[PDB]
């Protein structure tokens, strides 16, 4: 019966390099006598063919004992034709993400691994796989080999083969819409929702197809490990996760991270590590305890994703099809900044959800979000950025996201105002910050350790401090102006957390600006007395 | 019929963009094009042996419900050989229609060596099958060199058009045709329509024109009565444009803040204040001075959200240099999208640069940089795409264009 071919998939040598030209190490006659019991097979295989004294390249070849089995394992080490090789489109680089699957009633495997030495190398290219296996003694020159098919651990194998069993599983999987193909390991996994007997006798359409290249299909069971995952008929979930003064050793663990997908509530915020190191004030999870399993997609129903604040930073987010059975779940952590507010972290979270939703199941998802619907409207209607959230509905989950302060439009009538200045000297650290008002009001603080960027900040301290509750504020500070303007909630510089504090207690606060040094009269005077 | 030898330029690799999501919609009507595509001979598979990308995905253009393919050829035309004239006509006509030309570009064939750098990746989701992989046959749209080595046969289309009609002016940039008159509309769209009839006999089914002022003008607010607050924000406005304006004076204004007075009382005007004032009126309705674009240097665009659908923005090449600037009041998409607002102000402010210069600026947006990466593309509807980067630090300009 004639067999279609696989074609040659054309590789080149990066350009300006090379092949190799490697010393073949010296070996034990009993690792040689091994060597040359495999290769005879294998050439009996047309895997590898023995080659002339022409060609000038060697890669080494290393003969390793497996499990001691009283049998050895030829290993050729490819890894100076790699660095010399072409690059490649790799398609694996994103994994399946189990919840994105769909069910399926019927899943058969079939074991495929024999494909691979059924996979030829491109002809110009095999005088780069050359090997020598040495000779007893040194006495006679070494047999010559060169490869014929795709070499296990050479640079192009994993990229050509997946890319000749897709051009072989097209036209199958395309004149049967009624069935899935994914291609793991040395395996195939088929899936249909199909009859039993359908089912297998598809399977027996895909055999007869296989065999049209050849490749022959032998005569696992559910779950299925995969990836670090386990993948039941009606459910999935991680493969089980395992964890003293010796912690000092690594954060690599921590893989909770890898937990987080399935696990509600976890996290990874302790950030020691920020070879041996100290570890205190952290929480032990301990939810991973007890078992959590998440469900396959159904593109005939909605989907859901439900954030949660968790504090300090940390959001915790659901995304889910039908009330209580999580398709996944996951974290969000705020991006490493000076200042920030709830709001802009939110927005975040749902922009990354939005993303890995779009990667997983091809759709954004619509949002349950712990924050009101008037109090996004006042957000985005007066944050001087542009921002957007996609379709959404308010969730009354406590801790409800809202906003804490809001700075008037216009100065406020019969608010007393404070015209508020800083100044520090470089060299001595010392400053002062102050205010004058319009009903004579007045102070000057001196400061030891500051900064005129802290001196601004002080000021406005100062002047929230020995107000009533509606307030006019003059500064020139472009530097408090930009801090306040972009409405933080919390910060790390205990001076801004501390103006917050005090926004948050008032009724109204206009915030005005003033160039420096050009007359103005509150800001002249309160200038001349903290520049002092 | 020839191809035109076409090298990257020198120590450069191809592209190797990511290609980022696509929903389902988008990959459906991606599968579609380029299926038929492959049939009509433009592209066709590739294999492992290709590690060049970049990144595509699908829009609807303006007043059309149909799919097309949009491939972000940046990268690439970046590094495309810089291949060997603008109309200042163009900005100064009436009315200037815009022709969507790039299915011309689909009849002539690319360099045989250059198609490994046009591969492009339909993805999958979930990543559950392998990425379809295309590589491009004839000219692709969006790509740099396309319109260059179709312009000797795209003179040869439109020296019959051009001899019949002088006074038009025509311009070309990526797939578009700028096509300028000073006549009416409907005799405008007729030949328009006269156009694409040399088009048919070898295409596609926005209307635009120039506004009054290049710069606008700083205005400055006419009162019969200043609270301090109002003379504060002057004094403000006025320091900030004496660094584009030479004389502009506020010792005068910033004397009347004398003392600590409450910011809603009123202050009158003192003589000399009022003749200062005037003084930089008079300074502010002058041109700014020494004002040259440089085709050397790169065009910068910024934009200011000013609140409810309104939005400003200003094309320099040096800070307070500006050779156009200008606001956008109202768009019909979005009432309560910002990002679709903003998206379309970019696409506005492009295409502008595009009839003004001929070449798209680096616009600096008033937007973090993950909203705006996941959502410009749903709304984006031009054939080219320009540089951007992301503001995170409120301008206390804003005030001054307001
Ligand atoms: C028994 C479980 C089950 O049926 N789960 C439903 C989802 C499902 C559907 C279709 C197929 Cl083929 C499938 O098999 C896979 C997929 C993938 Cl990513 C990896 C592997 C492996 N190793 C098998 C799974």
């Amino acid at each position: 019966v004639p067999i279609s071919p696989i074609e040659t998939v054309p590789v080149k040598l990066k350009p300006g390099m090379d092949g190799p030209k490697v010393k073949q190490w010296p070996l034990t006659e009993e690792k040689i006598k091994a060597l040359v019991e495999i290769c005879t097979e294998m050439e009996k295989e047309g895997k590898i063919s023995k080659i002339g004294p022409e060609n000038p390249y060697n890669t080494p070849v290393f003969a390793i004992k497996k499990k001691d089995s009283t049998k050895w394992r030829k290993l050729v080490d490819f890894r100076e034709l790699n660095k010399r090789t072409q690059d490649f489109w790799e398609v694996q680089l994103g994994i399946p993400h189990p919840a994105g699957l769909k069910k399926k009633k019927s899943v058969t495997v079939l074991d495929v691994g024999d494909a691979y030495f059924s996979v030829p190398l491109d002809e110009d290219f095999r005088k780069y796989t050359a090997f020598t296996i040495p000779s007893i003694n040194n006495e006679t020159p070494g047999i010559r080999y060169q490869y014929n098919v795709l070499p296990q651990g050479w640079k192009g194998s994993p990229a050509i083969f997946q890319s000749s069993m897709t051009k072989i599983l097209e036209p199958f999987a395309a004149q049967n819409p009624d069935i899935v193909i994914y291609q793991y390991m040395d395996d195939l996994y088929v899936g249909s929702d199909l009859e039993i007997g359908q089912h297998r006798t598809k399977i027996e359409e895909l055999r007869q197809h296989l065999l049209r290249w050849g490749l022959t299909t032998p005569d696992k069971e559910p779950p299925f490990l995969w990836m670090g995952y386990e993948l039941h008929p009606d459910k999935w979930t991680v493969q089980p996760i395992v964890l003293k003064d010796s912690w000092t050793v690594n954060d690599i663990q921590g893989k909770l991270n890898w937990a987080s997908q399935i696990y509600p509530g976890i996290k990874v915020r302790q950030l020691s590590k920020l070879e041996e190191a100290e570890l205190e004030l952290a929480e032990n999870r301990e939810i991973l305890k007890e078992p959590v399993h998440g469900v396959y997609y159904d593109p005939s129903k909605d989907l859901i994703a439900e954030i949660q604040k968790q504090g300090q930073g940390q959001w915790t987010y659901q995304i889910y099809q039908e009330p209580f059975k999580n398709l996944k779940t996951g974290k969000y952590a705020r991006m490493r900044g000076a200042h920030t507010n709830d709001v802009k972290q939110l927005t975040e979270a749902v922009q990354k959800i939005t993303t890995e939703s779009i990667v997983i199941w091809g759709k954004t998802p619509k949002f349950k979000l712990p924050i009101q619907k008037e109090t996004w409207e006042t957000w985005w209607t007066e944050y001087w950025q542009a921002t957007w959230i996609p379709e959404w509905e308010f969730v009354n989950t406590p801790p409800l996201v809202k906003l804490w302060y809001q700075l008037e439009k216009e100065p406020i009538v019969g608010a007393e105002t404070f015209y508020v200045d800083g100044a520090a000297n470089r060299e001595t650290k010392l400053g002062k910050a102050g205010y004058v008002t319009n009903k004579g009001r007045q102070k000057v603080v001196p400061l030891t350790n500051t900064t005129n960027q802290k001196t601004e900040l002080q000021a406005i301290y100062l002047a929230l401090q020995d107000s009533g509750l509606e307030v006019n504020i003059v500064t020139d500070s472009q530097y408090a102006l930009g801090i306040i303007q972009a409405q933080p909630d919390k910060s790390e510089s205990e001076l801004v957390n501390q103006i917050i504090e005090q926004l948050i207690k008032k009724e109204k606060v206009y915030l005005a600006w003033v160039p420096a040094h050009k007359g103005i009269g509150g800001n002249e005077q309160v200038d001349k007395l903290v520049s002092a | 019929i020839e191809t035109v030898p076409v090298k990257l330029k020198p120590g450069m690799d191809g592209p190797k963009v990511k290609q980022w999501p696509l929903t389902e919609e988008k990959i459906k009507a991606l599968v579609e094009i380029c299926t038929e595509m492959e049939k009509e001979g433009k592209i066709s598979k590739i294999g492992p042996e290709n590690p060049y990308n970049t990144p595509v995905f699908a829009i609807k253009k303006k007043d059309s419900t149909k799919w097309r393919k949009l491939v972000d050829f940046r990268e690439l035309n970046k590094r495309t050989q810089d291949f060997w004239p603008h109309p200042a006509g163009l900005k100064k006509k009436k009315s200037v229609t815009v022709l969507d030309v790039g299915d011309a570009y689909f009849s002539v064939p690319l360099d045989e060596d250059f198609r490994k750098y046009t591969a492009f990746t339909i993805p999958s989701i979930n990543n559950e099958t392998p990425g379809i992989r295309y590589q491009y046959n004839v000219l692709p749209q969006g790509w740099k060199g396309s319109p260059a080595i179709f312009q000797s046969s795209m003179t040869k289309i439109l020296e019959p058009f051009k001899k019949q009609n002088p006074d038009i002016v025509i311009y070309q940039y990526m797939d578009d045709l700028y096509v300028g008159s000073d006549l009416e509309i409907g005799q405008h769209r007729t030949k328009i329509e006269e156009l694409r009839q040399h088009l048919l006999r070898w295409f596609l089914w926005y209307e635009l024109h120039p506004d009054k002022w290049t710069v606008q003008p700083i205005v400055l607010p006419e009162k019969d009565s200043w609270t301090v607050n109002d003379i504060q924000k002057l004094v403000g406005k006025l320091n900030w444009a004496s660094q584009i304006y030479p004389g502009i004076k506020v010792r005068q204004l910033s004397k009347l803040l004398r003392g600590t007075k409450a910011l809603t009382e009123v202050i009158p005007l003192t003589e000399e204040a009022e003749l200062e004032l005037a003084e930089n009126r008079e300074i502010l309705k002058e041109p700014v001075h020494g004002v040259y674009y440089d085709p050397s240097k790169d065009l910068i665009a910024e934009i200011q959200k000013q609140g409810q659908g309104q939005w400003t923005y200003q094309i320099y090449q040096e800070p307070f240099k500006n050779l156009k600037t200008g606001k956008y009041a109202r768009m019909r998409g979005a009432h309560t999208n910002d990002v679709k607002q903003l998206t379309e102000a970019v696409q506005k402010i492009t295409t502008e640069s595009i009839v003004i210069w001929g070449k798209t600026p680096k616009f600096k947006l008033p937007i973090q940089k993950e909203t705006w990466e996941t959502w410009w593309t749903e709304y984006w509807q031009a054939t080219w795409i320009p540089e951007w980067e992301f503001v995170n630090t409120p301008p206390l300009v804003k005030l001054w264009y307001q």
